[PDB]
Parts: structure tokens; C-alpha cells; sequence
């Protein structure tokens, strides 16, 4: 089985500079066929046999080499190619693929903004109560998330969960979740969502006094 | 326009069977090299077989890893293909989709969207959807976000609209994350101006097809 290996396995680069990725085969091969993966799709054709671009495909898009190793392109990177790319042979049984190389956008600093939702009537007759944190469209995506209840300092109980790159503006997108029971909930009044970030010259705190919504 | 459809996945009991199936249109069916290609939600991408063109009388290859297994084969009157997959285990939970050969051991030109293939011993569970409100509109603030949280489902995956598809803007439906329950939940908001909350309504369409599960349900 032909290994190839692609490199970097990660990048990071601004709007209109230059994405080279690497892939090697551990034995030589004839043809490189490349896939792009955008977030949620499934991957598609970008570059076959080595050099040619398919259908549709943008002049950004390139490649070269020959044997051993070979390169993919993006000349003037764009948001629109936020995804994972992969290399493919199929030289020698089975056609295998590199592990792939993900590639995301440099934008400028963008705060989020920070939303807080109590939790609904209709879960909390359910003997549960969730409360949900919402930051929409910042960059970087590096972002901290505290709860407090009653002031109280959270941690082990809430889960987060971020969105990939949005090729619209270049953002990301964060939820977090806190779950307590009922009981537990209604034996507090303060329900604070801590966020820090960048964008913010102090951490920004959203919340609301439970019984009272 | 060439187009490969799949579906058939699902939960499946640990050594169990299960067929997938992949529809094509747009293209002579017979005259191209239909492959099978699968992913592992957040891994690479793993080819599992072939069968040729009207060129063999369905010539298959398959890889070591699913060899006597997995079983492939095509139906000419349906411009269908087949995944016969048996003894499934943990490591075969992934998206299955189905691609086209250019040529003859060449490259994948097309590909279907895929299907999700579970294996696991948990049961499915429908999920519970939950509105995402503030607490007041408040005056101050000209964007105001609601939400939808779908909530203890099992298996993935759910499908999430506005206003039946017409609400599209400012919407970010977050990825699943698993409850120390081994149930999913996740969060569909969007986002939209605060002088329109009490003037037109806002539902999100909820739609969990494991479970048989379709919600519309009302924010504001």
C-alpha cells in the first residue's frame, strides 16, 4: 500500500497570499489527483492527473511534480476555499488518500457577540434546565467561555461546540451549554456567561435573574 | 449533470448487516467504474471497492480491510449500485459515500453526498425541541438572536430549517456534541433585527429521520 503523506497537516494564511501544500508517496507514482472538502460537503474533484484542473475550477487553483513528490496550489487565496484538501493515487492497490491538509483564513480581529437564553418552560416541567451561551461571528476563533451562578465560578458542568470558518465573512461561532436540574436550578438566581476575547477590552458578561423572564 | 445519491445507513448492531444503496442519473451507467469510498467522522477518506463497467460483466475489487465482508455489485435497470455490508463493527461507523470513475483506476470525478452508517448497541431516541428566547427584547440593542435546542437524540444525524427554508440569513446550526448520556444535542440560532420579534413569527423545522421525528416548533 503506497502511503502518501501530505504536509502541512494545518494552515493558516491571509485573503490573496500563496497556500502550498506537499504530497509524498512512499513509492513512486504516476498521477496525483487532488479533492477539495469543504465543511459539511462531500469532497470534490479540483486537480486530476497531476496538473489538470477540473470543470469550474478557479486559475488559483494549480499543480506539479512528478514520482515521489508533488504540490497543490492556491496562489491568491480566497474564504470561499476554507476546507480539507486531499491527495489520491491510484498507481497501486489500494488507491489510497493523504491524511489531509486543513486550510483556513486570516481575517481581522472581530469580537463576538455575546447572547444568553434561559431555559424554556416546557424543559424545565421535564425535571431538566438548560442554558444556552451564544458568541456569533468573531475571529480568532480562540474564545473563553465562563459561567457563574450567583456569581459562583462554574467548570465540569457545560459543553461547547464551535462552527468551521463561515466563508461569508471568516468567523466562527460558539455555543456553550449549561446543565443543571431543575431542583438545582431554581436554588440560585444569577445566570451569568463570561466571555473573553480578543476583540474585547474586557471581558463581556451576559445574564439574567431566574423568575424573572 | 451526473448525480449519485446514496442512502440505506443507519444504527446498526455490532455484527450486523446492512445495504447501502446509491441511485445515479445524468450519465450511462453502465459505461463507468463505480467505487465506494468512506469516512470516518473527522479522519480521511478510505476506498473500498469497485465494480467495473459492462467491460467485465461487473468486475469488484475490494480492499484487505473489508475483504468477504462487504460485498458490491450494481443493477443495470436501475442505474443503481449496492454496498452489502456484514459482521459490521465500531469501526465501520462512518459517512459511506458512493463516487464515479473517470476512467479505469483513475480518479473520482463525482461524488454522492453520503450516508450515515452507526454502529452501536444504544437504541435510537428521538429528540426534545426546545426554544431559544431572551429574556426581553430590549430596545437598546437593534439584533436580537433566537435559537432552536435540539436536544437527547440518538443516532445522528438531525436535520435543521427556519420558516421552512425561507429564513436562511444569519442562521448557524452548531455541530452535535455527545451528552455523558451518549445522546447528541446541539443548537440551531440566527440571528435577525429586534424591531421584528413580536411582529412576524420565527419556527424552526426540526427533522430527526432515524426516529421518525419531525418538529416544527415556535420561538416567537
Amino acid at each position: 500500500q503506497t502511503v502518501l503523506t501530505q504536509s502541512p497537516s494545518s494552515l493558516s494564511v491571509s485573503v490573496g497570499d500563496r497556500v502550498t501544500i506537499t504530497c509524498r508517496a512512499s513509492s513512486s507514482v504516476t498521477y496525483i489527483h487532488w479533492y477539495q472538502q469543504k465543511p459539511g460537503l462531500a469532497p470534490k474533484s479540483l486537480i486530476y492527473a497531476t496538473s489538470n484542473l477540473a470543470s469550474g475550477v478557479p486559475s488559483r487553483f494549480s499543480g506539479s511534480g512528478s514520482g515521489t513528490d508533488y504540490t497543490f496550489t492556491i496562489s491568491s487565496l480566497q474564504p470561499e476555499d476554507i476546507a480539507t484538501y486531499y491527495c489520491q493515487h491510484w498507481s497501486s492497490k489500494p488507491p489510497t488518500f493523504g491524511q489531509g491538509t486543513k486550510v483556513e483564513v486570516k481575517r481581522t480581529v472581530a469580537a463576538p457577540s455575546v447572547f444568553i437564553f434561559p431555559p424554556s418552560d416546557e424543559q424545565l416541567k421535564s425535571g431538566t434546565a438548560s442554558v444556552v451561551c451564544l458568541l456569533n461571528n468573531f475571529y480568532p476563533r480562540e474564545a473563553k467561555v465562563q459561567w457563574k451562578v450567583d456569581n459562583a465560578l462554574q467548570s465540569g458542568n457545560s459543553q461547547e461546540s464551535v462552527t468551521e470558518q463561515d466563508s461569508k465573512d471568516s468567523t466562527y461561532s460558539l455555543s456553550s451549554t449549561l446543565t443543571l436540574s431543575k431542583a438545582d436550578y431554581e436554588k440560585h438566581k444569577v445566570y451569568a456567561c463570561e466571555v473573553t476575547h480578543q476583540g474585547l477590552s474586557s471581558p463581556v458578561t451576559k445574564s439574567f435573574n431566574r423568575g424573572e423572564c | 449533470e451526473v448525480q449519485l445519491l446514496e442512502s440505506g445507513g443507519g444504527l446498526v448492531q455490532p455484527g450486523g448487516s446492512l445495504r447501502l444503496s446509491c441511485a445515479t442519473s445524468g450519465f450511462t451507467f453502465t459505461d463507468y467504474y463505480m467505487n465506494w469510498v468512506r469516512q470516518a467522522p473527522g479522519k480521511g477518506l478510505e476506498w473500498l471497492g469497485f465494480i467495473g463497467n459492462k467491460a467485465n460483466g461487473y468486475t469488484t475489487e475490494y480492499s484487505a480491510s473489508v475483504k468477504g465482508r462487504f460485498t458490491i455489485s450494481r443493477d443495470k435497470s436501475k442505474s443503481t449500485l449496492y454496498l452489502q455490508m456484514n459482521t459490521l463493527q465500531a469501526e465501520d461507523s462512518a459517512i459511506y459515500y458512493c463516487t464515479r470513475d473517470r476512467g479505469l483506476r483513475f480518479y473520482f470525478d463525482y461524488w454522492g453526498q453520503g450516508t450515515l452508517v452507526t454502529v452501536s448497541s444504544a437504541s435510537t431516541k428521538g429528540p426534545s425541541v426546545f426554544p431559544l428566547a431572551p429574556c426581553s427584547r430590549s430596545t437598546s440593542e437593534s439584533t436580537a438572536a433566537l435559537g432552536c435546542l435540539v436536544k437527547d437524540y440518538f443516532p445522528e444525524p438531525v436535520t435543521v430549517s427556519w420558516n421552512s427554508g425561507a429564513l436562511t440569513s444569519g442562521v448557524h446550526t452548531f455541530p452535535a456534541v455527545l451528552q455523558s448520556s451518549g445522546l447528541y444535542s446541539l443548537s440551531s440560532v440566527v440571528t435577525v433585527p429586534s424591531s421584528s420579534l413580536g411582529t412576524k413569527t420565527y419556527t424552526c423545522n426540526v427533522d430527526h429521520k432515524p426516529s421518525n421525528t419531525k418538529v416544527d416548533k415556535r420561538v416567537e
